[PDB]
């Protein structure tokens, strides 16, 4: 019995910052979702293009896991045909996307009183990011007409801002970490499927 | 090891027309697939990921396509500075290249604007003696140059190098070199340069005495 | 912009070392995968390896896991790519370059200028470079074309640029050609004849594997 590691995505000790958000691919094993779906520690566990509760009888080519922190308020906005500052800048999902969004309060673990601010989000580009596509850039963005010269000043900002978690904030403020699974079909073998 | 094959070494087309480059992988890669644009003397740039997903910033006439073990990179509206070898990779197991198909403008003909320079006095000092020929900007790549000294053909000590096709308004150009010893230069009075392009049927022809 | 620097090309002698560098400037490199691919002629484009700077972790193509080593530096945010024991096999342009994504193989979306490996036992040869000056391609074109000459260096390459990259339309630099194990090539650059020689024109020649630089400015003859 070769299970899907599910427990390093979900458990993993550390998670990124959305704008850095990491993936990992997931081949060759036994997909149990239902043990997800199942757990009532995820606030969000939405689907799209597959239904959760028939998820074990469904095979893939691979499963792609994708996982980031956000605040709760933005937690709409990882969904297909979203806006917004995380939509549009830091993780974008394509309009025919087939998977899973889900997500939970980290409050206990993302949070300290002194605030928190290792989790960043980019709050400024110069076009919206393509589907799947990942921007780790540190550039000074220019608002206005008159060049940066890589300094930051008026209309010159550092892309990427801090969140600032501390437990005290409303739920809309607090950390959620957020994992979505990519169900990837091709018409090649499968590789990821139900017992 | 994942095969990447490019069967297409070169592909040849109009500014404003459309090309497809094809790649084909020797076992299934899904869409772990990306293709990069590499202009003569530059490192690659990346266009396309996940077989059909464009960066941002990449023009939108690169389109990727195919899924599985059979690719290709389309090229509409080409432009000369599309002028470039175009190289898939997979990076489903390990990551590996395909060979790179290198794309060809073709366009209007054009003359070659024809100078000669006679060595400088820093080289004489020591001892060399370069007469150097440009012919630059012309089309179609094929050219002809002839030295001539005092009224003589000249072959032996002539090296020859032309360019790339321009990334701007996709001519070639080409450089000849005629290397001698000083004494040798200062045996003579005549230097020429003669280019014969299918442009005219007239060489184009520059001198200098010393 | 998002630039890859690498260090210059180097001059190796066969069985010994070089370690080649990339320093990122755009991005920071722990929040990715820095690799290193290989580039010749006949042979194309081969991945080396590639290195986790987060956690330290490399892993390499077995073709090259005895002779490649990659490090990073996240403070300095720079890669590292080690070559030992230096054969003609090892004659090559060697890239740096990041990944799309982490924790996981991607696309690589940023390449470095690449660095030109040459392995040989012959010593490095700085150019001499001379001034092409008309010339009797006597006015009045509107345009006057110079040129520079970049004779008898080892090893490739050596990089021309005309006013320090001011004049970089209307220039053409011609691939070098070899001749009794020494290169020459040409560069030429076109401007208008009321710049010139009203206003300097002078090429910059660099020969990274010799660390010389040269600045031949064009001056009309006599
Ligand atoms: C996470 O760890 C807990 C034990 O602390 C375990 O019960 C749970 O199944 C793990 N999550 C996953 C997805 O395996």
């Amino acid at each position: 019995t070769n299970l899907c590691p599910f427990g390093e995505v979900f458990n993993a000790t550390r998670f990124a910052s959305v704008y850095a958000w990491n993936r990992k691919r997931i081949s060759n094993c036994v997909a149990d979702y239902s043990v997800l779906y199942n757990s009532a520690s995820f606030s969000t566990f939405k689907c799209y293009g597959v239904s959760p509760t028939k998820l074990n009888d469904l095979c893939f080519t691979n499963v792609y896991a994708d996982s980031f922190v956000i605040r709760g308020d933005e937690v709409r906005q990882i969904a297909p045909g979203q806006t917004g500052k995380i939509a549009d800048y830091n993780y974008k999902l394509p309009d025919d996307f087939t998977g899973c969004v889900i997500a939970w309060n980290s409050n206990n673990l993302d949070s300290k009183v002194g605030g928190n601010y290792n989790y960043l989000y980019r709050l400024f580009r110069k076009s919206n990011l393509k589907p799947f596509e990942r921007d780790i850039s540190t550039e000074i963005y220019q608002a206005g007409s008159t060049p940066c010269n890589g300094v930051e000043g008026f209309n010159c900002y550092f892309p990427l801002q801090s969140y600032g978690f501390q437990p005290t904030n409303g739920v809309g403020y607090q950390p959620y970490r957020v994992v979505v699974l990519s169900f990837e079909l091709l018409h090649a073998p499968a590789t990821v499927c139900g017992p | 090891d994942i095969v990447m094959t490019q069967s297409q070494k070169f592909m040849s087309t109009s500014v404003g027309d459309r090309v497809s480059v094809t790649c084909k992988a020797s076992q299934n890669v899904g869409t772990h697939v990306a293709w990069y644009q590499q202009k003569p003397g530059q490192s690659p740039k990346a266009l396309i990921y996940s077989a059909s997903y464009r960066y941002s910033g990449v023009p939108d006439r690169f389109t990727g396509s195919g899924v599985g073990t059979d690719f290709t990179l389309t090229i509409t509206n080409v432009q000369s500075e599309d002028l470039a070898e175009y190289f898939c990779q997979q990076y489903n197991s390990y990551f590996t290249f395909g060979s790179g198909t290198k794309l060809e403008i073709k366009r209007a003909d054009a003359a070659p604007t024809v100078s000669i320079f006679p060595p400088s006095s820093e080289q004489l000092t020591s001892g060399g003696a370069s007469v150097v020929c440009f012919l630059n900007n012309f089309y179609p790549k094929d050219i002809n140059v002839k030295w001539k000294i005092d009224g003589s053909e000249r072959q032996n000590g002539v090296l020859n190098s032309w360019t790339d096709q321009d990334s701007k308004d996709s001519t070639y150009s080409m450089s000849s070199t005629l290397t001698l010893t000083k004494d040798e230069y200062e045996r003579h009075n005549s230097y020429t340069c003669e280019a014969t392009h299918k442009t005219s049927t007239s060489p184009i022809v520059k001198s200098f005495n010393r | 912009e998002v630039q890859l620097q690498q260090s210059g090309a180097e001059l190796v002698k066969p069985g010994a070392s070089v370690k080649l560098s990339c320093t990122t400037s755009g991005f920071n490199i722990i929040d990715t995968y820095m690799h290193w691919v290989k580039q010749r002629p006949e042979e194309g484009l081969e991945w080396i390896g590639g290195i986790d700077p987060v956690n330290g972790n490399s892993e390499y193509d077995p073709k090259f896991q005895d002779k490649a080593t990659i490090t990073a530096d996240t403070s300095s945010n720079t890669a590292y790519l080690h070559l030992s024991r230096l054969t003609s096999e090892d004659t090559a342009v060697y890239y740096c370059a990041s990944a799309h994504y982490y924790g996981s193989s991607s696309s690589f979306p940023y390449w470095g200028q690449g660095t030109d490996l040459v392995t040989v036992s012959a010593k490095t040869t700085p150019p001499s470079v001379y001034p092409l000056a008309p010339g009797s391609a006597a006015q009045t074109n509107s345009m006057v074309t110079l040129g520079c000459l970049v004779k008898g260096y080892f090893p490739e390459p050596v990089t021309v640029t005309w006013n320090s990259g001011s004049l970089s339309s209307g220039v053409h630099t011609f691939p070098a050609v070899l001749q009794s194990d020494l290169y020459t090539l040409s560069s030429s650059v076109t401007v208008p004849s009321s710049p010139w020689p009203s206003e300097t024109v002078t090429c910059n020649v660099a020969h990274p594997a010799s660390s010389t630089k040269v600045d031949k400015k064009i001056v009309p003859r006599g």
